[PDB]
């Protein structure tokens, strides 16, 4: 039945926001390496909707 | 260039990402307790 403190939530606040941080700079590495597509078949068709 | 601050940052933030979230487990808390008398 225990119940977290204020030094726990802080700190588990704090680092789960670190991985965010982390990914969104990773996303932000990507814009150099990325293999951009030629961007075609853009549809769905007929008997995909049935 | 946004290139060199974003190459630090995934790092600062990559490894204080996994060294917060290790320490989880072992920070205290707060327990509730329960007794019971007699007689009343």
């Amino acid at each position: 039945i225990t119940s977290p403190t204020l030094l726990k939530t802080a700190v588990m606040v704090l680092g789960l926001a670190c991985v965010i941080g982390s990914i969104v700079a990773l996303a932000l590495l990507d814009r150099g390496w990325r293999r951009r597509p030629p961007r075609t078949r853009g549809r769905a068709g007929l008997w995909t909707w049935i | 260039e946004p290139s060199r601050i974003a190459r630090l940052i995934a790092v600062v933030a990559g490894i204080a990402g996994v060294l917060l979230c290790g320490l989880v487990p072992l920070l205290p808390v707060e327990e509730t307790t329960a007794t019971v008398l007699w007689p009343q």
